[PDB]
């Protein structure tokens, strides 16, 4: 299945890389498996963009 | 592993160099963010809106590949729900192009001017890069030339 | 100085000979389509020279930025008039002309730059036969 | 919407001293 | 190293791992370019 | 641009092939001169292969 | 911290556990004991260590409070020995049960306005806590500590009390059926050492399947899951159907002779007394809490259950966090932390001012 | 609105469907609309007018073909329309007989003369 | 107040008599879809497209009923 799993992660790299998110491929498998236990995405687009504002504060 | 997954959320997003407070703080950040939502349509119906904004100001292929790859993805909606929402928020050759002269039967077309008027401005994107950087690398230094005695340093801060 | 520069211009007349020169006729099939793939490498050529020169216009260029600006340029065309002398001073017409072809892509193989020029004019040569 | 508050109830009133737009 | 370089790209005998010993050091080359390029645009 | 050098590159190559077709075409008639057409579409130029292919078309009809 | 360090304070059943607000964890986790004599007075570890010959009161037992001066004591044993603290100089934010006594509730902010005279102090429900952890307020945490259990649902964070499950089943009569279990088959778990070994065998060997028929089968026909503990003191027992059977009387509760319902059945029964417009939002943003659910494999179980039970039109979207341990006080560090929320807690002025029941009208 | 979400209420309008269902036919229609979004041929309403006169003396619809051109001075009367060239070259093209050669006639002008 | 209202006046004037536009010329349109047409025709559109996008989904639409 690992196999499986492997590619259409990969396939999923490439809609989210022609979209410009700036989601790389670690946090991408972090999301891919957090949105995989059943967490509402409309509310993970208001974290990573806060994390990412809150990010930019220090430098 | 749901509490776990924020933890190492919080870590990708953590600059490498205090780094053992910060992250700390900021998964406050991400459950303080997290609940504002929740306290307050179909899926590829919105990548087909984004793939019209594609098709309108050029790049076709691009935007045939982008449905190219949605189409293999059914044999996870949720994912690309979520890809959706960042679409803007990320960071701002081929000889075998249009190139009349190549292939095996090529059709009838004649003169276009369009493809031409379209390789002119892909090489004054190159010269009016080549020169911002010539201007962007001529100033960045000059700052530093021309100042007050030891604001530009760091060594003089101390 | 420009005599630095000068080899880019030589390297130019060389090539434009050889394919004024094998679209002719008695040329085969072959050598018809090595003198086809070179002149999309020649428009490069030329759109370069003439960007520059209406950056010239603005008084934003000098001898030693278009000596920095040229460098591509004079690697690219120096292969093509190398294919063009190789075809020419051995006569290659038809299977003889893409053996040599096929050699210079194994000379060029680590550039990755001269080799992807030097393997278009291949595949593109090896339509007819 | 705009379209939509088109579909709105008109009032057919009338002078002749307001000739355009009297509503 | 621009004399080193001007003759060991006209040395076909160098071989396949020295014309790209002969482009890596050309490479290093135009950005010392780059920065003659700015010093002139400066003056 | 540098006086418009692409802008008739396009139509040079074009040309000198409807000139070759125009004096290789001269004198000839009738089921001759659809094969003087003919006598021209073994170029493997794709650019001159497309246009007098398509020349033929109109004169073999 | 700009202002002074704040506290959390959560008097649970098995356990009381302590700490400063924004850290990792409660910075403090101690036993909900005190130890008199049957050392004078002790607390915690001392008392339990020395209960040979001397007398342990239970502050908290079952959720419900057996004696206000051992929860004072208790209270002051955690600020004085486990954090050394000084109560009189912290703001701390304390939990409570579903639906607990006012008359509970005003002798404790009593207590915490004279006998600890802090600042500020607060005390709210815990499963909303631990909603107000889980990223999500609307969804229904089922929470079962060691004493009391509950499944809370939550509608735009005021949680609806007509909806609030209530279930007197927890880890006690997890062990003792367990305990009873293995003695019916043949081994020595009745004793005081072997309730804690096998409470402790629960804990890590004891296994959670999806169903009881396909693990039932498993270990009828192999024993696979069945894994040998040879501890430091030697005694040595492996039963792989006993650590099967053991996580199975949440959804077959006549294995140890319950007749209340189940744990999905009661989630099925939290949704059947909800409305309707926070029906399928509570269906797809509920939580695991309590610190029964460490148990590995049962969140998915659970899952299964609770999208089999309810439509098809919802589905079954469970958070199930794997620090449902201290999930509560990760909720008190999430609550307490919030600038906007300092406006929350109730002060000693108002309390002194108008009696501890304004603590009813303040802490909403 | 924007174009793409106006899009899909023409789809939801012809085919009676929502949104989640008909995504197919507003794929393609994404297709033909995006890569041809800029007018190709010189606007005018002159030449379409004459072209709609034209249509309906050809049905033996005499009396139509002069009721058009009192209705479109209307549009000029009004003059909320910006672009009064496209929907009428719209409404001439989805019209139906109730009851050839197009080479000979007047046609609009290829706007290829010009540099796009 | 008062020429918010009076473009909403002059906005249904041109919506019907393009509708009778629409009907001498014998257009299968109606009201709510000519409303759509014209909204896509201000911002700028092929009417060569957006013709061949209507008489496709008008084809499409008797092949499922």
């Amino acid at each position: 299945n690992l196999n499986a799993v492997r590619e259409t992660m990969d396939v999923l790299l490439e809609i989210s890389r022609i979209l410009n998110t700036g989601l790389d491929m670690e946090t991408l498998s972090i999301c891919v498996r957090l949105c995989e236990q059943g967490i509402n995405p409309e509310a993970l687009s208001s974290v990573i963009k806060e994390l990412r504002k809150a990010t930019e504060a220090l430098k | 592993s749901i509490t776990q997954l924020f933890d190492d959320l919080c870590e990708a997003l953590l600059p490498a160099a205090n780094r053992k407070r910060a992250k700390r703080s900021l998964k406050k950040v991400a459950y303080n963010a997290l609940f504002t939502n929740l306290f307050q349509l179909p899926a590829r119906n919105k990548i087909l809106m984004l793939s019209f904004d594609l098709r309108v100001g050029g790049l076709g292929p691009k935007a045939d590949r982008l449905e190219e790859l949605v189409e293999e993805l059914e044999a996870v909606g949720s994912v690309l729900d979520l890809l959706v929402q960042l679409a803007g928020s990320g960071p701002p050759r081929d000889y075998f192009l249009n190139n009349k002269h190549v292939g095996r039967n090529v059709p009838y077309s004649g003169y276009d001017c369009d493809d031409l008027s379209v390789f002119e401005m892909d090489v004054q994107s190159l010269i009016s890069r080549e020169e911002c950087l010539c201007h962007s690398m001529i100033q960045e230094t000059l700052q530093v030339m021309e100042a007050a005695p030891g604001t530009g340093l760091p060594t003089v801060g101390l | 100085l420009v005599h630095r520069i000068l080899p880019v211009a030589a390297s130019y007349s060389a090539v434009t000979r050889f394919i004024e020169e094998k679209s002719s006729f008695e040329y085969g099939q072959v050598n018809h389509a090595l003198a086809a793939a070179m002149r999309t490498l020649v428009k490069e050529h030329l759109i370069l020279v003439s960007q520059l020169e209406q950056l010239h216009r603005q008084g934003l260029l000098s001898l030693q930025k278009l000596w920095f600006y040229i460098q591509p340029a004079m690697r690219t065309m120096d292969i093509l008039a190398s294919l063009a002398t190789s075809v020419d001073k051995g006569e290659c017409l038809g299977g003889s002309t893409l053996s040599l072809l096929h050699d210079r892509s194994f000379s060029y193989t680590g550039d990755s730059q001269a080799q992807e020029l030097c393997l278009y004019l291949t595949k593109a040569a090896s339509a007819p036969y | 919407l705009w379209e939509a508050a088109l579909t709105y109830e008109a009032s057919k009133r009338r002078c002749w001293e307001r000739v355009g737009c009297p509503p | 190293i621009r004399r080193y370089t001007d003759q060991r790209s006209l040395d076909r005998s160098f071989g396949l791992v020295g014309q790209s010993f002969c482009a890596a050091l050309h490479q290093e080359l135009r950005e010392y370019y780059r920065l003659l390029s700015v010093l002139h645009s400066q003056l | 641009l540098r006086r418009l050098l692409v802008w008739t590159y396009d139509p040079k190559i074009r040309l000198k092939t409807l000139a070759a077709l125009v004096d290789h075409c001269q004198g000839r008639k009738g089921g001759e001169l659809a094969s003087a057409v003919h006598a021209y579409t073994k170029t493997g130029d794709p650019y001159m292969r497309s246009l007098v292919q398509h020349i033929l078309s109109l004169v073999s009809h | 911290d700009d202002d002074i360090a704040a506290l959390v304070v959560d008097n649970g059943s098995g356990m009381c556990k302590a700490g400063f607000a924004g850290d990792d964890a409660p910075r403090a986790v101690f036993p909900s004991i005190v130890g008199r004599p049957r050392k004078d007075s002790y607390v915690g570890d001392e008392a339990q260590s020395k209960r040979g010959i001397l007398t342990l009161k239970y502050p908290i037992e079952h959720g419900i409070v057996t004696n206000w001066d051992d929860m004072e004591k208790i209270w002051h044993h955690t600020f004085y020995n486990e954090l050394r603290v000084a109560p009189e100089e912290h703001p701390v934010l304390l939990t409570e049960a579903p639906l607990n006594p006012k008359a509970n509730r005003e002798k404790m902010t009593q207590i915490m306005f004279e006998t600890f005279n802090t600042p500020a102090m607060y005390v709210a429900i815990q499963a909303v806590l631990s909603l107000y952890a889980s990223g999500r307020t609307t969804g229904i945490v089922m929470d079962s500590g060691d004493g009391v259990t509950h499944t809370v649902p939550i509608y735009e964070g005021y949680a609806l009390p007509h909806a609030i499950l209530r279930l007197d089943l927890a880890g006690r009569d997890l062990t003792d059926y367990l305990m009873k279990i293995l003695t019916e088959r043949g081994y020595s778990f009745t004793t005081t050492a072997e309730r804690e070994i096998v409470r402790d065998i629960k804990e890590k060997l004891c296994y959670v399947a999806l169903d009881f028929e396909q693990e039932m089968a498993t270990a009828a026909s192999s024993s696979s899951l069945e894994k040998s503990y040879e501890l430091p003191d030697g005694q040595v027992i492996t039963i792989g159907n006993e650590r099967f059977r053991c996580p199975e009387a949440l959804f077959q509760p006549s294995f140890l002779g319950m007749e209340s319902c189940g744990i999905h059945e009661t989630t099925f029964n939290s949704i059947m007394k909800c409305d309707v417009d926070i029906r399928k939002d509570l269906y797809a943003n509920t939580v695991l809490s309590g610190g029964t659910t460490m148990y590995p494999g049962i969140a998915d179980r659970m899952q299964k259950e609770i999208t089999a039970l309810a439509p098809s039109t919802m589905k079954i979207k469970i958070i199930a966090p794997p620090e449902r341990k201290y999930s509560v006080w990760i909720g008190g560090s999430i609550l307490a932390s919030l600038s906007t929320f300092q406006q929350m807690w109730i002060s000693k002025q108002e309390y002194d001012e108008s009696g501890p029941s304004i603590v009813h009208r303040k802490c909403f | 609105k924007s174009p793409n979400v106006l899009l899909q209420n023409l789809c939801c309008r012809i085919l009676g469907r929502s949104e989640a269902d008909v995504a197919q036919q507003f794929q393609y229609a994404v297709r033909v609309i995006g890569s041809n979004f800029a007018p190709t041929v010189e606007r005018d309403e002159f030449l379409v007018a004459e072209k709609i006169k034209k249509e309906l003396i050809r049905q033996r619809r005499e009396a139509d073909a002069a009721l058009f051109s009192e209705l479109h001075r209307k549009l000029h009367s009004q003059g909320v329309l910006k672009n009064k060239w496209s929907i009428l070259y719209l409404l001439l093209s989805l019209s139906e007989d109730p009851r050839s050669y197009a080479t000979l006639f007047a046609q609009a002008l290829p706007r290829d003369a010009h540099s796009t």
